[PDB]
């Protein structure tokens, strides 16, 4: 097959990524999966001079059984040339999500930018001199690959496309979403037909998927007692006077008045009238997300995670601070009770569906987490075939106490 | 002796060309030597004479060997090198002792000639021309370049394992019973056969390298274990650190100090007792390195200390792989922990100890944790597997602390074991208001300019307070309220104050820090039985 010729971005190089020790346990399975994919020719071995690296890790997804490889492209991405999102999918109510990438080793990618793709299998103990490997097909969870891939895709979805305008098929690198308002039975069956149609071009595509619409950003609830001690008043204070950033509404004089005098914490206060209305007005102005907040295509999306403990962890999606786009609690999967890590990766996870979904982009993670710690476990857990951006801060008191404080249904269903 | 294998593609940097640095001056002698050696070397096909074609030049050297008293070469690649295509890695990491698999017997290939064995790429060999000059300051001089693999060129080591791991490639898949590792010149095989088994195998090694015109030793060679291999010692059965030798004088500069304070700083990790405090000392205030420093007997009997230590040759073990690997931790003292992992008991693989740095903040449970990290990073790269933890903590210590920490984190599967001293919570802020307890509304503040404050309280018992404070910051001053209201507080406390680095004293209650002003807080904090600890938005009413 014919090639197009793949650049990188106007005086950038080559990446050249450390590799990352990896167990035993999972340097066999990509020893074996290469040495596979060598025979099929879809990579070749390559010497030292080759500069450029990229690391490779292996991962098992839910419900598999069987090692899969996933490579941090990141980097080569980044510098990879540049070369549509619709709207429906984020409305719909439910969205499954189908792994194309195989497709993309039928393709084969422009020689001379094969170097760019070098990869090394580490050795225990290095024992001995890793293992050096290089594409000669489309590279799953490169960028170019489906922007390469593109004219075959359309043409091969065609067909379903026409003959099932009412289901919305979006393509974000290995995943293929495709969503439906169609009742569960039907949606379910159209997708094993979606499915059906493309194992006859060739490529095997493997409660049900997704649900857009059952994601509703929900406001920040004030707590209300009988009477109120002078701590209580100063919490509540305290995250009134913060709030203010995000709605500047939001008055606290009132209270502080009634927060005036050298007073035992446990000292009950009665809510002045003036105090009541204040109080009152604040509850009315945070009913609802603040106007203007409007996503800007051109900048970067950015997710905040906080650990609220108990298993629970909040997050934000914006791009200027305060000026939030999407928030939301996440609860501890049922079983992951032992370690943050896991229900850190899987929440990151869900969030990037999340941000594909609605704005089709991967938002940068701010994560609560020494690097040390991630870097060495966040694989263990990983079952996405795309790896987004993150950096590791010290997360502010404030932030967390406030959206603390977000709604929750009387009874969730 | 010269291989038929490919040679590597070879080209310089972007855009840069050859060297071409000019030729030093020799004395007749010197002269003499580079002749016979180079018009030698030119036989044996490792070295080409050129014709004036090529304008680039490198500068040769000669000088008497090492216990030899006969003339020896070396080429100066500098500028070459600098000009050479950068290789992706020589391995950058050596195989540690305690990761090797206990082998009945090894044999360790000295595989040094064949550098000059592997063909260097044609089109590249241009690049390594130089010439032998002329007494008579003549016209023209003996030029050459390299045909093979040259001794120093940048890319040499890195071709010479890739060509090496391709002819041992064959071997390895028909005789999968048998380990090679692959260090620069040398090739340690190890297995499990019968001496006799082992012995010839190893020969059809050699005979394998010697078709690809690799020259090895015969009679199985030069070393025999014990190994010396760098800095260690490596036996059938354990493996044993080189003896530390400390310079016993009694005169003693800034330098010899620093480096004195080097090796015994290395041999603390696996010396769990070395201790330098005393040593350190000796460099205050040093205006030379060459300073003499006159050690104090705290001194003396602290290098005399250490010096029984080093008495004992430690050795540890090998690496079985169907035994768990087991790594216990000790507490040594505040930001010092020890480790020891291991598969039987008292057999020891690998041993070590980390030393932290306080910082703006930190306790220990959350040292554990980096250690335990650590611990485990270093595991995955020596045994490609994490190690089942001993440590000496309580579960319900480790549940109270993690489960309310503002940052995620996780220690891996472990067991408590009872070995004091126990990693503990100093102290636990409350999660609500004593009832009964007096309430501390404390506030503090100073002039940035002058460094001039004012810090103090008032309860809700009437008592109160303030000092006023030279040179000093408006941090310290916050600090200091907090701190003066502990001191006249009582058993149990409520402290409300509009401090944002109380704030993060709430948010992680740490039993160290840099400043001294905390480290007085937190051990307040420690002798006290309830502390609340409350924050309210500053420059507002609550007061
Ligand atoms: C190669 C090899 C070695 S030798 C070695 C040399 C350098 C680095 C690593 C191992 N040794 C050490 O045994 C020595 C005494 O019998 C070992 O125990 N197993 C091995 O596989």
């Amino acid at each position: 097959i014919e090639t197009v010729p793949v650049k990188l971005k106007p005086g950038m190089d080559g990446p050249k990524v450390k590799q990352w020790p990896l167990t035993e346990e999972k340097i066999k399975a990509l020893v074996e999966i290469c040495t596979e994919m060598e025979k099929e020719g879809k990579i070749s071995k390559i010497g030292p001079e080759n500069p450029y690296n990229t690391p490779v890790f292996a991962i098992k997804k839910k419900d598999s059984t069987k090692w899969r490889k996933l490579v941090d492209f990141r980097e080569l991405n980044k510098r990879t040339q540049d070369f549509p999102h619709p709207a429906g999918l984020k409305k719909k109510k439910s969205v499954t999500v189908l792994d194309v990438g195989d497709a993309y080793f039928s393709v084969p990618l422009d020689e001379d930018f094969r170097k760019y793709t070098a990869f090394t299998i580490p050795s225990i103990n290095n024992e001995t001199p890793g293992i050096r490997y290089q594409y000669n097909v489309l590279p799953q969870g490169w960028k170019g690959s489906p922007a390469i891939f593109q004219s075959s895709m359309t043409k091969i979805l065609e067909p379903f496309r026409k003959q099932n305008p009412d289901i919305v098929i979006y393509q974000y690198m290995d995943d293929l979403y495709v969503g439906s308002d169609l009742e569960i039975g039907q949606h379910r069956t159209k997708i094993e037909e979606l499915r059906q149609h493309l194992l006859r071009w060739g490529l095997t595509t493997p409660g049900y998927e997704l649900h857009p619409d059952k994601w509703t950003v929900q406001p920040i609830v004030l707590p209300e007692k009988d009477s109120w001690t002078v701590n209580d008043i100063q919490k509540l204070v305290g995250k009134l006077n913060w709030a203010s950033q995000i709605y500047p509404g939001i008055k606290v004089r009132q209270l502080c008045k009634l927060l005036r005098g050298t007073k035992a914490l446990t000292e009950v206060i009665p809510l002045t009238e003036e105090a009541e209305l204040e109080l009152a007005e604040n509850r009315e102005i945070l009913k609802e997300p603040v106007h203007g907040v409007y996503y800007d295509p051109s900048k970067d999306l950015i997710a905040e995670i906080q650990k609220q403990g108990q298993g629970q962890w909040t997050y934000q999606i914006y791009q200027e601070p305060f000026k939030n786009l999407k928030t939301g609690k996440y609860a501890r999967m049922r079983g992951a009770h032992t370690n943050d890590v896991k229900q850190l990766t899987e929440a990151v996870q869900k969030i990037t569906t999340e941000s594909i979904v609605i704005w089709g982009k991967t938002p940068k993670f701010k994560l609560p987490i020494q690097k040390e710690t991630w870097e060495t476990w966040w694989t263990e857990y990983w079952q996405a075939t795309w790896i987004p951006e993150w950096e590791f801060v010290n997360t502010p008191p404030l932030v967390k106490l406030w959206y603390q404080l977000e709604k929750e249904p009387i009874v969730g269903a | 002796p010269i291989s038929p294998i490919e040679t590597v593609p070879v080209k310089l940097k972007p855009g840069m060309d050859g060297p071409k640095v000019k030729q030093w001056p020799l004395t007749e002698e010197k002269i003499k030597a580079l002749v016979e050696i180079c018009t030698e070397m030119e036989k044996e096909g490792k070295i080409s004479k050129i014709g004036p074609e090529n304008p680039y030049n490198t500068p040769v050297f000669a000088i008497k060997k090492k216990d030899s008293t006969k003339w020896r070469k070396l080429v100066d690649f500098r500028e070459l090198n600098k000009r050479t295509q950068d290789f992706w890695e020589v391995q950058l990491g050596i195989p540690h002792p305690a990761g090797l698999k206990k082998k009945k017997s090894v044999t360790v290939l000295d595989v040094g000639d064949a550098y000059f064995s592997v063909p260097l790429d044609e089109d590249f060999r241009k690049y390594t021309a130089f010439t032998i000059p002329s007494i008579n300051n003549e016209t023209p001089g003996i030029r050459y370049q390299y045909n093979v693999l040259p001794q120093g060129w940048k890319g040499s080591p890195a071709i010479f394992q890739s060509s090496m791991t391709k002819i041992l490639e064959p071997f390895r898949k028909q005789n999968p019973d048998i380990v090679i590792y692959q260090y620069m010149d040398d090739l340690y095989v190890g297995s499990d056969l019968e001496i006799g088994q082992h012995r010839t195998k190893i020969e059809e090694l050699r005979q394998h390298l010697l078709r690809w015109g690799l020259t090895t030793p015969d009679k199985k060679h030069q070393k025999e274990p014990p190994f010396l291999w760098m800095g260690y010692e490596l036996h059938p059965d354990k493996w044993t650190v080189q003896p530390i030798v400390l310079p016993e004088k009694d005169s003693w500069t800034v330098n010899d100090i620093q480096k004195l304070v080097g090796k015994l700083n290395w041999a603390s990790q696996i010396y769990p007792g070395i201790k330098v405090r005393q040593l350190c000392k000796l460099l205050r205030g040093t205006k030379a390195l060459t300073e003499v420093i006159p050690l104090t007997e705290e001194a003396e009997l602290e290098l005399a200390e250490n010096r029984e230590i080093l008495k004992e040759p430690v050795h540890g073990v090998y690496y079985d792989p169907s035994k768990d690997l087991i790594a216990e931790i000790q507490k040594q003292g505040q930001g010092q922990w020890t480790y020891q992992i291991y598969q039987e008991p008292f057999k020891n693989l690998k041993t070590g100890k980390y030393a932290r740095m306080r910082g703006a903040h930190t306790n220990d449970v959350k040292q554990l944790t980096e250690a335990v990290q650590k611990i485990t990073t270093e595991s995955i790269v020596i045994w490609g597997k994490t190690p089942k933890f001993k440590l000496p903590i309580q579960k319900e210590t480790w549940e109270t602390w993690w489960t309310e920490y503002w940052q995620a984190t996780w220690i891996p599967e472990w067991e408590f074991v009872n070995t004091p001293p126990l990693v503990k919570l100093w102290y636990q802020l409350e999660k609500e208001p004593i009832v009964g307890a007096e309430t501390f509304y404390v506030d503090g503040a100073a002039n940035r300019e002058t460094k001039l404050g004012k810090a103090g309280y008032v309860t809700n018992r009437g008592r109160q307070k303030v000092v006023t404070l030279t040179d000093t910051t408006n941090q310290k001053t916050e600090l200091q309220a907090i701190y003066l209201a502990l001191q006249d507080s009582g058993l149990e406390v409520n402290i409300v104050t509009d401090s944002q680095y109380a704030l993060g004293i709430i948010q992680a209650q740490p039993d160290q820090s840099e400043s001294e002003l905390v480290n007085q807080i937190i051990e307040q904090l420690i002798k006290k039985e309830k502390v609340y600890l409350a924050w309210v938005p500053a420059h507002k009413g609550i007061g």
